[PDB]
């Protein structure tokens, strides 16, 4: 909520907490489905880990369109002020 | 002295009817015989949840009518006084005020329960 | 048994823990006696406890396998432990107070004849003292649970299943993800 | 020996105490609950034998499984039996509790209550009459009478 | 034929109604007994 | 030689409880058209020995979830307060002849609730919690008459001494001046000791067994022989209040036999009520001792305050 | 042709109001209930003395099964499988072949006494009255497989209880 | 019906009814357990003539 | 080919409902391990829920996955309200069953099954 860089750092920290994500291949502009090779269920539990960290309810129509950490940190910048 | 001997005897052979009920039978305990009893199935939550007393106003008013039976209780002694009309007036005054309290709890729906 | 029956499948389970055992039920039922006595704080003897379903599946696969005739199997668990951090893990799964003390050989074999003065089922004895404070020897040449198609299940995945019985009430609603696993050796 | 006679008389006393005041638990499931209540009724009358209901499983000795054991009440029956203090006994009343009964091939019937609990006395019938159930309870008393608990403990 | 049949004159009539015999005193009699017991005890 | 005097008091009122179980089962049998126990001994005389030996050799079953200290302390205090309420009861000379033994009886009636209460709290189950707060709802109803009725019956006595209560009734029974207080004290003692139609704590069909649903054999037995000792004590207390017999100081055995048989007839009366009546809903208990018994109790309290003043029959305090 | 239970409007005169208030204060119906209980206190109870007395029955009673015989020693069962066909629980298993004199007889005649519902279709389907459901109900066992009767236990029950089953069928076969 | 007249009168008073005329315990008034042999009648179509089943 | 739908018009809303049901089970699994006092871990439970979702992974029929959503909601309601017991949750973890043959040679060895 203070800096966008701290939010992006917390996003990448939550993403490297999860087991199936390779921390090398993970980037700001990595695609979850076609680059990392994730199912939908992996992406949805990623978004619920984001809900557990940041502490707000993320609906489904705007978590359908979270295919990269760029859009993740941008949508979290949408839900807050920064 | 004899009262303490009696109370100590009662407590002694009331706790020696307990400890001979544990060490005498055979204890084969495993972690299903010690689970709570909810008529055969698993309990829903714990048993330490707040069991809401609907009878709470009567539960308080028991105290204020139990102080009454600390005030009304010296009447077998107060019959022995040489100032007897005042004693009669004060005793009937206390039961009259107790009954006015009971009637105010009656008519304002206090002896009934909530919900 | 080996010399009078030349094909007797001899099986060596190392130390078996389970529900009706005398291994974790012994380590958990010295809590209100006075403080879990050991010799030199129990950091001198080494154990590897084997799980009872693994031993039973080993006995099944010993019945099934004709190759397993006449062998001498040594069933051991996958993780070796000191006794001290084993008893740390026992009193840390049960969420119990823990103040161990050294009781030397001057009087810890005499607490047998002090503590089986009853003719009933004994709580401890001097053989139990000499076996709990005996390390588990390593015999790599013998075939084990790996050589009968059994995945050996370690202590931490079943110790909560064993020792949920001893928690009072205040941490019965606890988890396996609360206690950190004991140090291996 | 002398102590052999001592533990023999102690076994006689405690086996008599256990067979003389068996307390069944209020457990019926099906048609056999009616006939078990007839075994409590004033004709056949369990209560003359020291056989009196305690509804709590904590304070009972014999569990008369009187009825049919479906799938939905198999863990309930197992937890009820597990919450009975040792020594506890089980009388399997009626054919459904014995071996599956008239609904043996059904999709949701546990084929006999010996798959779930250990069973001591099998009382056959559909329903067994209250006299036959009383015969099963008296045969359970004859079974408890020839227990040898302290004799085997002295001889182990 | 010999069969389970009712007898020659049929059966007797069977009562199927209530019969509560109306015992006890009246209310005035019961309060008179009670208040007389009060007065004898008081005397 | 006072310890022998205590033992010869509290051992026979542990044997009389065991045989009250047999009298209970047999009177409950014959009043329900069946028989009671008659197989164990000669016409039932050995079934109490079977119930005594069988319970104290069965597994005790301390539950896991139960707070164990209060769970063990509750039947100890139950049997202690079942024993200690026998000592001021004049038989015709009591064990401990207190000056104010009526208040000792009433106060130990007040303290005996906490055994049931800690048993229903400590034995960590939901049925036990319901049985404990139904004991609260029962006790807040009977303690608000158990003092005024016991008070207004003593306004013809003068003092709170139970040994004086034979001198009070040396001419007439005290049931004749206070029969509404008698027939209301009788229901107050029914609703006190959890007997039917006011079971309500061992409510066997609303709950399973209520507060003692978790007590397996051994600890359960010290509520069993507590409740039956309390009802024998309570029949003897109602007998000494309202039916106190003739006392010859040269022959105490006439009085002893007479209040023995009166207490037996009132215990048979308790068994004869339990074998006859439906059980109350426990608000109806509360709407009885508050809405029905209590205004007439206050009215008779006014009557028995005013009446010895009205008649110059104020009793001596000595 | 219908009646109204509990449609009694009570009288409101001072006599009956005083009577109902006396019933309320002085508890008349409570003394009535206690009097009815006391009247049952002084009766002879209906508790029969089992096992020295026995519960009353009829000759039609359906108890333990048995295979009967002719009055020549020959077993009646001619292996015709009607009893396992009409068996609603399918407790009967029948396997047959000709024996050493060529007669049509069974080799396996099992009645699973824990599937069996004791309804007596086999005693009425049997054309030769071979299988019967006799008088015995006190055959409770300590183990489950002792309630799985083969042909041998049923023939031994027939030899055991023939002296009673013959008289029961003799008294009853005119109704059938 | 073996109770003596004092218990019988006390029981009739406490019940408030007349009990010895209507006893629930059975005595010699019941049928005998050994019955005469029956001869049941036949159905109405047990006839050797006009027994065509289609009718 | 024109039949009445259940709750979903096409596959997108059906995937949304399957996705929200998987959200509900992902939230549910720690409570189910906690209050039933099981012996399993949240990793093992969530991987078993992943296996139960991927067991039906071949369906392209919207009505079928709608009924699977509804029956998953029934499983969820029987799990939140304590109507399942410990045994009804542990029926998914087939632990007492012996390991079954998979290859051809062991199925040839044990019986006549194809
Ligand atoms: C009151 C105290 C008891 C008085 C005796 C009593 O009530 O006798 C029953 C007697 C008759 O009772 P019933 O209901 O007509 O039953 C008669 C039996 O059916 C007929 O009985 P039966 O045909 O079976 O005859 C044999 C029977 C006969 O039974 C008796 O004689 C009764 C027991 C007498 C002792 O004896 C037994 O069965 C053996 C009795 C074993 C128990 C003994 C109990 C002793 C208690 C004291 C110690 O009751 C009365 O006459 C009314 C009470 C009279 C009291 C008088 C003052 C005392
Ligand atoms: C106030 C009225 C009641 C008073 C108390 C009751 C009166 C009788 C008191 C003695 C009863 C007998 C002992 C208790 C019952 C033991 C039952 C039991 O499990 O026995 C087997 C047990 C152990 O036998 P076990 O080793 O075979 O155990 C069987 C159970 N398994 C296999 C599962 C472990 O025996 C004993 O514990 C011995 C008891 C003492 C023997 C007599 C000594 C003097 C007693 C006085
Ligand atoms: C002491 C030893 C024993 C003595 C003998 C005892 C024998 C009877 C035993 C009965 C056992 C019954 C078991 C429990 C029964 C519980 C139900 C019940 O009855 O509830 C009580 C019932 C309850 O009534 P209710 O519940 O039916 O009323 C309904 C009330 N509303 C409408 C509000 C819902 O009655 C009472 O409360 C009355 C108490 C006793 C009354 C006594 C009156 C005495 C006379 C006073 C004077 C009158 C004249 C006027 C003034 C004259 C002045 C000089
Ligand atoms: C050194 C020498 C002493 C050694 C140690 C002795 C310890 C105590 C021994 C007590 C007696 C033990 C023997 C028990 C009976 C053995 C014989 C037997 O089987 O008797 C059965 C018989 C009834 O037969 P049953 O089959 O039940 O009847 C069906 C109806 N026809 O049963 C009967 O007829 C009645 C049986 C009664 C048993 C005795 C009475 C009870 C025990 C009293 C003493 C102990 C009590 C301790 C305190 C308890 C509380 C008071
Ligand atoms: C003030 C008085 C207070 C009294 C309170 C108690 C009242 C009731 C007392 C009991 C009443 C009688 C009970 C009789 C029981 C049956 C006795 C009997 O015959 O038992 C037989 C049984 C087996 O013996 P067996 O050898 O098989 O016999 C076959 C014969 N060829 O053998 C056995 O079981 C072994 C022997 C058992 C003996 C038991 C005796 C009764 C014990 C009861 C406790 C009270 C003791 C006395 C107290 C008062 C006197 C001090
Ligand atoms: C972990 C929890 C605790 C566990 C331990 C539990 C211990 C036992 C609990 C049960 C007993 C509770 C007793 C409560 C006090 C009772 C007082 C009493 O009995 O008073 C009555 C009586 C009054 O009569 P009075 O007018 O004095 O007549 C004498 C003239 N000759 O008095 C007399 O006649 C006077 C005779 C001498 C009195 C001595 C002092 C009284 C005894 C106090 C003992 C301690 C009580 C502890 C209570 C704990 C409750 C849990
Ligand atoms: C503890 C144990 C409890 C077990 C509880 C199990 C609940 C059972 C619910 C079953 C519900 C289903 O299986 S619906 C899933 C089937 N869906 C389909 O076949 C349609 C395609 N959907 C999918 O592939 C789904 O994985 C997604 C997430 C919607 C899309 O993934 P793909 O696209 O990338
Ligand atoms: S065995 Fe038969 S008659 Fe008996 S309870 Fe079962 S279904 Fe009913
Ligand atoms: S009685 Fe009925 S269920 Fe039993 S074997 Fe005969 S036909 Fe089958
Ligand atoms: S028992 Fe009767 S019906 Fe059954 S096969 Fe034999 S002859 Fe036929």
């Amino acid at each position: 909520p203070l800096t966008l860089e701290g939010i992006k750092d917390r996003v990448l920290y939550v993403l490297k907490l999860y087991d199936k994500i390779d921390p090398e291949k993970l980037s700001v502009n990595s695609h979850f489905m076609k680059d990392l090779g994730l199912d939908s269920l992996d992406q949805v539990e990623i978004i619920m880990a984001m809900e557990d960290e940041f502490g707000f309810e993320i609906p489904d129509i705007d978590a359908e369109k979270l295919m990269c950490p760029q859009e993740i940190v941008d949508y979290i910048a949408d839900k807050k002020d920064v | 002295m004899n009262l303490m001997i009696t109370l100590l005897t009662n407590f002694t052979l009331a706790t020696l009817l307990v400890t001979i009920a544990f060490w005498l039978p055979q204890l084969n305990v495993y972690s299903e015989k010690t689970s709570p009893y909810e008529c055969g199935f698993d309990p829903m939550g714990s048993a330490r949840l707040p069991f809401s007393m609907k009878f709470f106003l009567v539960a308080i008013t028991f105290l204020l009518f139990d102080l009454e039976i600390a005030l009304l209780l010296p009447l077998p002694w107060a019959s022995q006084t040489t100032n007897l009309n005042t004693m009669l007036t004060m005793a009937l005054l206390l039961i009259f005020l107790l009954a006015v309290s009971l009637a105010y709890e009656w008519t304002q729906k206090g002896l009934e329960w909530t919900e | 048994v080996r010399e009078t029956f030349p094909e007797a499948t001899i099986i060596k389970p190392a130390d078996i823990f389970g529900r009706e055992d005398r291994f974790l039920n012994y380590f958990a039922n010295i809590r209100w006696f006075g403080g879990v006595p050991l010799i030199s704080l129990g950091k001198k003897t080494v154990k590897q406890p084997v799980y009872i379903v693994d031993v039973t599946k080993g006995i099944i696969n010993a019945i099934k396998d004709p190759d397993a005739r006449g062998k001498t199997f040594a069933f051991v668990g996958p993780n070796r432990y000191l006794l001290f951090d084993l008893v740390q893990y026992v009193f840390a799964v049960a969420h119990r107070p823990f103040l161990p003390y050294p009781m030397p050989h001057f009087a810890y074999r005499w607490i047998g004849r002090l503590f089986e003065i009853s003719p009933f089922e004994p709580w401890t004895t001097r053989d139990k003292v000499e076996r709990i404070h005996t390390t588990d020897r390593t015999l790599p040449h013998l075939p084990g649970l790996e050589d009968l198609g059994v995945q050996a299940t370690p202590l931490e995945l079943k110790a909560i299943e064993v020792l949920r019985r001893h928690r009072t009430y205040r941490w019965l609603s606890s988890e396996i993800e609360d206690v950190q696993p004991a140090k291996t050796v | 020996s002398r102590g052999e006679y001592v533990v023999a008389k102690l076994d006689d006393l405690i086996n008599w105490a256990r067979r003389s005041s068996l307390w069944p638990m209020t457990f019926g499931l099906a048609c056999c609950a009616v006939e078990m209540m007839h075994m409590a009724a004033p004709r056949y009358d369990m209560d003359r034998f020291g056989v009196v209901f305690r509804a709590s499983p904590r304070q009972s000795d014999v569990m008369i499984v009187a009825g049919t054991l479906t799938n939905k009440m198999a863990p309930a029956l197992r937890k009820v039996y597990d919450q009975m203090p040792e020594p506890r006994y089980v009388v399997s009343m009626g054919s459904c509790a014995n071996g599956g009964g008239y609904y043996h091939y059904s999709y949701s019937v546990v084929r006999g209550c010996d798959r779930i609990v250990p069973v001591d006395i099998y009382v056959p019938g559909c329903p067994p009459t209250a006299e036959a159930l009383l015969y099963g309870i008296l045969q359970l008393q004859k079974k408890i009478k020839r227990e040898k608990r302290l004799r085997i403990w002295y001889r182990r | 034929v010999k069969q389970d049949m009712p007898p020659v004159g049929g059966y007797g009539p069977i009562d199927y109604k209530r019969n509560l015999p109306r015992r006890g005193l009246s209310g005035y009699s019961m309060f008179a007994v009670g208040i007389g017991a009060l007065l004898f005890g008081y005397w | 030689m006072f310890m022998i005097n205590v033992l010869t008091l509290i051992i026979p009122i542990l044997l009389a409880v065991a045989f009250l179980t047999l009298v209970e089962r047999k009177v409950l049998g014959y009043m329900q058209f069946r028989k009671g126990p008659n197989v164990v001994g000669p016409y039932g005389l050995l079934q109490p020995i079977a119930d005594a030996i069988k319970l104290f050799i069965k597994e005790p079953l301390r539950p896991a979830t139960s707070s164990i200290s209060m769970f063990i302390l509750a039947p100890i205090l139950a049997l202690t307060l079942a024993l200690t309420m026998w000592i001021p009861l004049p038989m015709p000379y009591p064990l401990i002849n207190m000056n104010l033994g009526v208040l000792f009886m009433l106060a130990m009636s007040s303290l005996a609730v906490y055994s049931i209460l800690w048993s229903g709290w400590a034995s960590n189950s939901k049925y036990a919690l319901i049985g404990a707060l139904r004991a609260v709802a029962q006790t807040i109803s009977y303690e608000v008459t158990l003092a005024i009725i016991l008070l207004s019956v003593l306004l013809m006595n003068g003092s709170f001494t139970l040994s004086t209560l034979i001198i009070t009734q040396e001419q007439v029974w005290l049931i004749f001046p206070a029969w509404p207080l008698a027939m209301m004290w009788f229901i107050s003692t029914l609703a006190e000791t959890n007997r039917a139609p006011f079971d309500l704590t061992e409510g066997e069909s609303e709950l399973v067994s209520g507060f003692n649903v978790e007590y397996a054999a051994g600890p359960f037995a010290l509520f069993f022989m507590a409740e039956y000792a309390n009802i024998i004590m309570m029949n003897i207390f109602t007998t000494t209040l309202f039916l106190g017999a003739f006392h010859n100081p040269y022959m105490p055995e006439l009085y002893t036999i007479n209040f023995t048989i009166k207490s037996l007839l009132l215990s048979i009366t308790f068994l004869w009520i339990r074998a006859s009546y439906p059980r109350f809903r426990y608000d109806q208990l509360m709407h009885l001792l508050w809405k029905n018994f209590l205004p007439l109790t206050l009215a008779l309290c006014m009557w028995h305050v005013s009446l010895p003043i009205l008649l110059s029959s104020i009793p001596p305090q000595t | 042709t219908y009646k109204y239970v509990n449609l009694r409007e009570p009288s409101m005169d001072m006599k009956s109001v005083t009577d109902r208030a006396a019933q309320t204060l002085l508890w008349t119906e409570l003394i009535r209930g206690l009097g009815m209980t006391l009247s049952y206190l002084f009766r002879e109870p209906a508790t029969i003395n089992y096992p020295f007395e026995k519960g009353p029955l009829s000759p039609r009673f359906r108890g333990e099964h048995a295979l009967r015989r002719y009055p020549s020693g020959e077993e009646r069962c001619i292996a015709c499988k009607l009893c396992e066909a009409v068996c609603p629980a399918q407790a009967i298993t029948i396997e047959a072949e000709p024996r050493a004199d060529g007669s049509r007889r069974t080799t396996r005649y099992d009645i699973d006494m824990t599937k069996c519902i004791y309804c007596g279709f086999c005693q009425e389907a049997c054309p030769v009255d071979a299988i019967v459901e006799g008088p015995n109900f006190e055959f409770s066992t300590e183990t489950h497989e002792e309630l799985l009767y083969n042909k041998e236990k049923l023939l031994n029950n027939g030899d055991k209880w023939e002296a009673e089953i013959a008289a029961n069928i003799q008294a009853d076969y005119l109704y059938r | 019906a073996s109770a003596t007249r004092l218990i019988q009168g006390l029981r009739n008073w406490a019940s408030g009814r007349d009990l010895q005329a209507k006893l629930q315990l059975r005595y010699q008034e019941i049928s005998k357990r050994t019955q005469p042999p029956p001869k049941l009648p036949v159905g109405p179509s047990h006839r050797l003539s006009n027994n065509y089943y289609c009718a | 080919t024109s039949v009445k739908p259940i709750f979903s018009r096409d596959m997108n809303e059906a995937k949304r409902r399957v996705r929200e049901l998987y959200r509900a089970w992902y939230r549910e699994v720690p409570n189910t391990v906690h209050l039933f006092q099981l012996d399993i871990s949240v990793k093992q439970g969530r991987d078993k829920v992943r296996e139960m979702f991927k067991k039906n992974a071949h369906v392209t029929d919207p009505r079928v996955v709608d009924l699977l959503v509804i029956k998953g909601k029934m499983e969820l309601e029987e799990t939140i309200n304590v109507w399942k017991q410990r045994t009804h949750v542990m029926r998914f973890f087939h632990e007492t069953e012996a390991p079954r043959p998979k290859d051809f040679l062991s199925k040839f060895y044990v019986g006549h099954d194809p």
